[PDB]
RNA sequence: AUUACUUUGAAUAAAAUAAGAAAGCGAAUAUUCAAGCAUGGGACAAUGC
RNA sequence: AAACUGCGGACGGCUCAUUAUAACAGUAAUAGUUUCUUUGGUUACAAGGAUAGCUUUGUGAAUGAUAAAGAUAAUACUUGAGACAAUUCAUUCAAGUGAGUUAGGAUGCCACGACAAUUGAGUAACCAAUGAGAAUUUCUGAUCUAUCAAUCAGUUGGUAGUAUCGAGGACUACCAAGAUUAUAACGGAUAACGAGGAAUUGGGGUUCGACAUCGGAGAGGGAGCUUUACAGAUGGCUACCACUUCUAAGGAAGGCAGCAGGCGCGUAAAUUACCCACUUUCGAAUUGAAGAGGUAGUGACGACACAU
């Protein structure tokens, strides 16, 4: 629709299909509040690579103490109640 | 509200009181008495004067009285338009 | 009778015609209350206007 | 009109007035037998500010009939309009009898007079018919 | 809000970080009426 | 204790309303005094003769038109003459003979 | 004939925005839309006649 | 000084749990209501008694604990006269306003009934303003959702009463079958108080707005009330639910989402400071009081200038 009185469509149109936006659709259903481990916040207290590379990656699990959900975290350099905040990649 | 208010604030205070907005939290509450709140104080805002509108501080004479039974009428006077009130 | 208090303390009515502590919503009509502002009601304790051996003095 | 348990009267009794701004009286209202606490003209109802229009979608209604207006909604992001109706309850006096559904009405503003129910008809003007010739 | 009293910027930062035409030009340290201009105009 | 204002009512498209705050004292309502004279404090400080039985009554030259049930309530319209004041609030019976 | 549209006005809390070292204090200071009121116009439109 | 009496504590301050045409914004009405304060106007040389502080006896551990007795005042409470004002009702004459059997006059009735029996200024009733104000209400405007499509029975309207400061199903009795919906009704979700605004933007837009100011709502949860001019008040009361505290073990109080401050929670947030000197408010008033407000303390949240 295209017509000065169509207004009704276009809105609701645009509105359907924002729902297919992977990124929006992220932030408005509720998984941010019960699939997160991080829920919405930053940080969290709480307490073999791929393919062609090889070697062996150090981590950690961790359960948290609001949640109680356990999580494999990383330790951040050479040789290296614990505060987990992501990583690069948002999720 | 549970009563009639007392206290006013800076900010709400009358414009053309010119009171600054850093000066005090509160301003002085005219009391009620023969001027309204916004029509007294505790052109930079036969022949009349307006003291309402855009016009507050003009002086001149009317020429003609448009009359709307609806809502309100207009004076015109020299030329300007507002309300009769003002 | 012109009244009296009991062993604990309590004064005695003398609308009040029985002998235990009685929780009554009191005024100051009857004198064992005093407001503190106008027309406060408090649920005070009591006893009857009839003499016990609980009367402290009378 | 003395239909019902008690003995209905007029509300200045000794009636009719004249409603304000360039409206006519309607000759039913003076020769009608009817008794009418809120008509508009033979009562003490007046009409205060508003004054809107519409078409009369409902005659099922005793001495009161719905009223539908069409207007526009400018959506500013697609700077385009949609449709868009409200409906509202207006009294109707007995003063209007050929007043039936689809019929363009001018009503005003008076007092709250039921749940629902704010104006009153001043002037109508009939149109076509809609198959279905619903008075009130 | 948060204060009455007025606040501002005083410079903007550029959007590239490193571009060699601008880190030779601009060398204490690194720290309007034109489109107002423009608008009459 | 009696409210009278519309936020218990539904709409006019038969929706519920949902409670937003409490019952605010402006929209008291009295148990109604049937008067088959007390002074009630009304808002402002006005008083209201709340004419709780009363027999006597000025007039000027058996049916209930609302509530047979009322038929020896007074209201206002009781035929008795046909009683023309509102005895619960002005506290007398005025009538006029049919 | 209304309405839409359009032009002007009226009327329009301050703070803030922009405007007559960050600040501070009288700007014509202009807003600030969605409605609503008055008005000149009737080309493009919708509603019955 | 105290006490009685008077006024205020219904403003101020905090918070955002509620809430989806509800509240809110703008606009319109109140010919449908209206006080408090303030301002303008009108309408018997003095009478009668009791009461606190006062004194006396006490009581229990004690609350902002209360009991007895004997006095003494009022601008406390009354009666009482110098002589009207407004309410209800029935009938009638009738000029502003866009518009009124309207303000108003007249007739008869009821109701109420003064200008302190005041003090070195005070008071009653009514009219008007303050009042664009409070409160109701007119029109237009809100986020996601159909894995919510049919919904409503006081429901929609009519009559007559009641109740209300007042309109109105607000409520009661009788009568009718009506109201809304694909132009999204009804229902569901929100980590939803709304607006003025903020962040970012070429134009267009997207996201946020508990939080300075305006309006709303709340004081652990409901509910019911008192006093007053204004409260469904909670730094007022009453009862239940859930907690907190003192106890001589008989009993007793309390509501930090005021300012500081402690815990718990969490990634995440300051002093158990001083003073009414600014601004303003309340008071029997130029004085008193104010964790409102100002000053000081912590304070790489941020912003401006600026050493090396």
């Amino acid at each position: 629709a295209r017509g000065l009185h169509a207004a009704r469509k276009m809105l609701a149109q645009r509105r359907a299909n924002k729902w297919a936006d992977k990124e929006w659709k992220k932030g408005k259903l509720v998984t941010r509040y019960k699939c997160n481990p991080l829920g919405t916040a930053s940080h969290a207290k709480g307490l073999e690579t791929k393919q062609p590379n090889s070697g062996i990656r150090k981590c950690v699990r961790v359960r948290l103490l609001k949640n109680g959900k356990k999580i494999t975290a990383f330790v951040p350099r050479d040789g290296s109640e614990v505060l987990i905040s992501g990583f690069g990649r948002r999720g | 509200a549970r009563g009639p208010r007392h206290h006013l604030k800076r900010l709400n205070a009358p414009h053309h009181w010119m009171l600054s907005k850093l000066g005090g939290t509160f301003a002085p509450k005219p009391s009620h008495g023969p001027h309204g709140m916004k029509e007294c104080l505790p052109t930079k805002r036969n022949t009349a004067m307006m003291i309402g509108g855009n016009g507050m501080g003009r002086v001149g004479v009317i020429v003609k009285r448009e009359v709307h039974p609806g809502s309100f009428e207009i004076v015109h006077i020299k030329t300007f338009t507002t309300r009769l009130n003002n | 009778i012109t009244g009296g208090c009991d062993k604990d303390g309590f004064p005695m009515m003398t609308g009040v015609a029985t002998n235990n502590r009685v929780r009554l919503l009191l005024d100051g009509r009857n004198g064992c209350y005093k407001p503190l502002r106008n027309g406060e009601r408090r649920r005070k304790t009591v006893r009857g206007a009839i003499v016990a051996g609980d009367i402290s003095v009378l | 009109e003395q239909t019902e348990r008690a003995y209905q009267k007029q509300v200045f009794h000794h009636y009719h007035k004249q409603i304000g701004m360039g409206f006519v009286t309607p000759a039913e209202a003076i020769k009608g037998t009817y008794i009418d606490k809120k008509c508009p003209f033979t009562s003490d109802v007046s009409i205060r500010g508003r004054t809107l229009s519409g078409i009369v979608k409902s005659c099922h209604m005793k001495r009161t009939i719905i009223v539908r207006r069409d207007y526009f909604h400018y959506v500013s992001k697609y700077q385009r309009y949609e449709k868009r109706h409200k409906n509202i309850a207006v009294h109707c006096s007995p003063a209007f009898r050929q007043l039936k559904e689809g019929d363009h009405v001018v009503i005003g503003q008076c007092r709250p007079l039921s749940k629902t129910v704010r104006f009153n008809v001043l002037k109508f003007t009939s149109r076509g018919t809609g198959d279905k010739k619903q008075f009130a | 809000g948060r204060c009455l009293r007025n606040h501002s910027i005083t410079y903007k930062t550029p959007k590239v970080p490193y571009e060699r035409e601008r880190f030779d030009a601009e060398l204490k340290n690194k720290k309007h009426m034109r489109t107002i201009a423009k608008v009459m105009l | 204790g009696i409210t009278r204002d519309s936020r218990h009512k539904r709409r006019a498209t038969g929706g519920k309303k949902n409670s937003m705050q409490k019952k605010k004292k402006n929209t008291m309502g009295r148990q109604p005094a049937n008067t088959r004279v007390h002074d009630v404090r009304c808002r402002y400080g006005i008083i209201k003769r709340r004419a709780l039985r009363l027999e006597n009554g000025n007039f000027s030259w058996v049916y209930n038109a609302s509530d047979n049930d009322f038929v020896n309530t007074l209201v206002k319209g009781a035929i008795i003459a046909c009683i023309s004041s509102r005895p619960g609030q002005t506290g007398s019976v005025e009538g006029y003979i049919l």
